[PDB]
């Protein structure tokens, strides 16, 4: 059973949703009409891919997914595009007026108009599940809907589903592709509001992804399409354990046990390899040792920060494709006598390893080479707190002058929600410092 | 007394449990159908200990299979000896225990435990004279560990005059699934100390080392580890299964092995150490069996026997050999090393011989020792527990299921008491 429901919120959530679901379809041999020839059990089944797809009597495999945006134009592209037969119209929800880059509008003014309808559509997906495991929420930090609506939705899901797990894929803002001056405000308000409602959150720094695209894929000026294809590869690696099975497969929930030592310390660093162009992959096979090594190169991280300057509390390696434990252990033993890997004194140092045998797929017309083996490392490092320190600094510069604050107050918010959200962030930065101090 | 009821719980429990039934079934001449196709009468004389007869004449394992997930039990059912188990003895939930002792013991396990006890009762009622129970489980996960020890508590309430024994797999960082294994192990030991009569400590550290250092397998799998477990298990239950004088039932084993009620954690040993598939052609001499079975490198618990003293030892020799040579070699070991056997328990080493060797060997020896060196195993778990527990790390997985920190403090203190109680007798 073990179903997962995906919720894609706002432009970034939705566009990343497109990329992930296209890729999932290719990974499982599901066609744009939902038909999957290799699936012999029509209208149902308890296979691995059923965690992510339900099945209709007519053989259609349907994403367990809701797409929500406060404006209609990004979702209209899903409605008229390649994969439009994949989704029932009721899974794609749009309003008319967006949150205009304002958290208050996404959370209150505009978002309160559509929240009951969204929870009803989510309820309809949940009711089709025999053993619902939980939710994956995709959104930007910076957008009005991605921040304000997501935080409203997470709060309401805590009410309606209790402690049912909620995981986030959160797009952390970068100056190269950002669209609002107020993204630091929106980021702090959403982070403070959702912190108690979320079990695990994978931050994806748009600048780390932009850099990887420029540097590893030789893309002069990466677009959202470039970034999203790469993000989907990383999301796919994380969810692969839920969607496939095999002997050495290790469930995401079991990695989570190792990854979250205290409820607030729930932001793993993802690093992915190999990211390589077709031109450079040709005649050059990357071995297990090469890809595992690339995991400890900071230029390969999804968040810009330096783990060499903090401490590890956990380390997980999720391999996919042509990989055996013998080679993994050899590669790990090499790295241990050669890299800057220091653990806190209160946690053991062994790496946790899972292997899915199904190799990575790429989307037609994309930039990544088809490789035989790939790895996603998920680590829990105190270095992730640097990403908070940067956003908090940006927040403080503007907030000391109350720059743009009238836009939020005009929508019904008080200054006390700002200082309160900021204090929680200071306490979070402090928490990360304290977990890295040696024991008495 | 005859009948033993076997319970296997969780992924590890059910994987070693399936192998056990596979190995002992082949020794008793029972095939996947449940049909006897063997030559000797020694094979059937005490078959009722482990098997029910249902007219056929077919033999059905007195075995209850328990998990909170269906996965590993579907694996068992479509496995080699899968058809032999009574389908009604399969008891499973859907939600799993997430390597969490609190879920196995208090929340998810509580939901499933009554159904298990219905199956236990149904099996217990067909018994002329139930001896008691054996459980196979690990201590590092959530189901075998948390729910397994819940079951033991409830079985003891309903059958307080029966023997309870366990094959308990201890976790190691060398072969590890999660960081919380020391938490789960410490909470389980606390239970085992109070509610079992006899516990075979199967140390995943030791099994790993034997596979790596001795069997020259550079990367051991669970399969390799379980081959050692199923050989040890076949060995320790030989005196229960075949016509024989001493340690012939579960209570007599307890009476000879356990001088003080809390000190009932045994180190098993096996010789010769063999890997899967790859056969050895030269049989061992009785002097070689006897030397190897006592060697630290043949111990299934990573404790140095020279760091403690033996309270009691049971030794089982299997195959056609000279019983006079066995007595002599057994006597030679003790006389040579007498300072390692406590002098205040006279004649604390008992030896049994059985004619039937295990599959693929002409000669074998199994060692069961109650040594005060076992304390090293508990010290190791204690160290791992404290490293985390002093920063309360990972505790939210447990408080979220209703547990308080006090329960951890108590379980730790009781395990430290057990350690120092072993040290008391190592110096007396
Ligand atoms: N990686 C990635 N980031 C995106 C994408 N679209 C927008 N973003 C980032 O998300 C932030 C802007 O928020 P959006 O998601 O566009 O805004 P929204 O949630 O639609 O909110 P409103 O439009 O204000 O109602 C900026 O940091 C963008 O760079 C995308 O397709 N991929
Ligand atoms: N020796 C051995 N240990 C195992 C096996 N499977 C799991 N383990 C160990 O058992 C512990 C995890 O418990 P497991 O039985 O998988 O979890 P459960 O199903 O919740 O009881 C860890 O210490 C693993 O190293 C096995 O087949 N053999
Ligand atoms: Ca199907
Ligand atoms: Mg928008
Ligand atoms: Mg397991």
């Amino acid at each position: 059973m073990r179903e997962c429901i995906s919720i894609h919120v706002g432009q970034a959530g939705v566009q990343i949703g497109n990329a992930c679901w296209e890729l999932y379809c290719l990974e499982h041999g599901i066609q744009p009409d939902g038909q999957m020839p290799s699936d012999k059990t029509i209208g149902g089944g308890d296979d691995s891919f059923n965690t992510f797809f339900s099945e209709t009597g007519a053989g259609k495999h349907v994403p367990r997914a809701v797409f929500v945006d406060l404006e209609p134009t990004v979702i209209d592209e899903v409605r008229t595009g390649t994969y439009r037969q994949l989704f029932h119209p009721e899974q794609l929800i749009t309003g008319k007026e967006d949150a205009a880059n304002n958290y208050a509008r996404g959370h209150y003014t505009i978002g309160k108009e559509i929240i009951d309808l969204v929870l009803d559509r989510i309820r309809k997906l949940a009711d089709q599940c025999t053993g619902l495991q939980g939710f994956l929420v995709f959104h930007s930090f910076g957008g009005g809907t991605g921040s304000g609506f997501t935080s409203l939705l997470m709060e309401r899901l805590s009410v309606d589903y209790g402690k049912k797990s909620k995981l986030e894929f959160s797009i952390y803002p970068a100056p190269q592709v950002s669209t609002a001056v107020v993204e630091p405000y929106n980021s702090i308000l959403t982070t403070h509001t959702t912190l108690e409602h979320s079990d695990c959150a994978f931050m994806v720094d748009n600048e780390a992804i932009y850099d990887i695209c420029r540097r590893n894929l030789d893309i002069e000026r990466p677009t959202y399409t470039n970034l999203n294809r790469l993000i989907s590869q990383i999301v796919s690696s994380i969810t692969a354990s839920l969607r496939f099975d095999g002997a050495l497969n290790v469930d995401l929930t079991e990695f989570q046990t190792n990854l979250v030592p205290y409820p607030r310390i729930h932001f793993p660093l993802a690093t992915y390899a190999p990211v390589i162009s077709a031109e450079k992959a040709y005649h050059e096979q990357l071995s297990v040792a090469e890809i595992t090594n690339a995991c400890f190169e900071p230029a390969n991280q999804m968040v810009k920060c330096d783990p060499r300057h903090g401490k590890y509390m956990a380390c997980c390696l999720l391999y996919r494709g042509d990989v055996v434990p013998k080679d993994v252990n050899a590669a790990i033993a090499t790295i241990k006598t050669k890299r800057s890997i220091q653990f806190v004194d209160w946690c053991p140092t062994g790496f946790k390893v899972g292997i899915n045998y199904q190799p990575p797929t790429v989307v037609p017309g994309g930039d990544l080479a088809k490789v035989q083996r790939a790895v996603c490392m998920l680590s829990n490092t105190t270095a992730i707190a640097e990403a908070w320190a940067r956003l908090d600094h940006k927040f403080d510069l503007m907030y000391a002058k109350r720059a743009f604050v009238h836009w939020y107050v005009g929508e019904g918010m008080e200054e006390g929600e700002f200082s309160e959200a900021r204090e929680d962030m200071a306490a979070l930065e402090k928490d990360y410092e304290e977990v890295g101090v040696d024991s008495v | 007394m005859r009948e033993i009821v076997h319970i296997q719980a969780g992924q590890c429990g059910n994987q070693i449990g399936a192998k056990f039934w596979e190995v002992i079934s082949d020794e008793h001449g029972i095939d996947p159908t449940g049909s006897y196709h063997g030559d000797s009468d020694l094979q059937l004389e005490r078959i009722n200990v482990y098997y029910n007869e249902a007219t056929g004449n077919k033999y059905v394992p007195r075995a209850i299979l328990v998990d909170l997930e269906p996965g590993t039990m579907d694996s068992v059912r479509s496995g080699p000896f899968g058809q032999i188990f009574r389908p009604d003895n399969f008891v499973f939930g859907q939600s799993g225990a997430g390597n969490n002792w609190a879920k196995g013991h208090y929340t998810e396990g509580a939901e499933l435990v009554d159904s298990v006890l219905d199956v236990v009762r149904k099996e217990s009622e067909s018994c002329d004279c139930l001896q008691g129970f054996q459980l196979t489980h690990s201590l590092g996960g959530g189901t075998g560990s948390g729910m397994g020890t819940l079951l033991i508590s409830k079985i003891r309430e309903e059958y307080p005059d029966r023997i309870m024994n366990t094959f308990s797999v201890m976790p190691s960082p060398k072969v590890s699934d999660t960081v919380v294994e020391p938490y789960n192990a410490t909470l389980s030991v606390h239970q085992l100390v109070e509610n079992t009569d006899e516990t075979y400590c199967i140390d995943n550290e030791a099994l790993y080392d034997i596979c790596f250092r001795t069997l020259k397998l550079t990367t051991p799998t669970y399969g390799d580890l379980n081959h050692l477990v199923s050989a040890t298990m076949s060995g320790v239950t030989t005196c229960l299964r075949f016509p024989g004088q001493l340690n012939a039932d579960l209570r007599k084993l307890a009476v000879n092995m356990v001088p003080f009620p809390r000190l009932h954690f045994f180190m098993p040993g096996f010789a010769p150490l063999t890997s899967r598939g790859s056969q050895q052609y030269r049989a061992l001499t009785v002097p070689e069996l006897t030397q190897q079975m006592f060697d630290s490198k043949n111990m299934m618990a990573a404790c140095d026997p020279r760091h403690g003293r033996y309270l009691t030892v049971a030794a089982i020799f299997r195959g056609r050999m000279s019983m006079k040579e066995v007595d002599e070699q057994m006597l030679n070991v003790q006389n040579k090393n007498s300072s390692y056997f406590v002098e205040w328990i006279p004649n604390n080493v008992k030896t049994a011989v059985c004619d039937i060797p295990p599959r693929g060997l002409k000669m074998s020896a199994t060692f069961i020792g109650n040594s005060t060196a076992i304390q090293e195993l508990f010290k190791r778990i204690s160290e791992q527990f404290t490293a985390m527990f002093r920063r309360k790390a990972f505790l939210h997985w447990y408080t979220g299921e209703g547990m308080d920190e006090m329960e951890f403090t108590e379980a730790e203190s009781n395990m430290n008491d057990l350690v120092s109680e072993y040290q008391q007798y190592q110096d007396a």
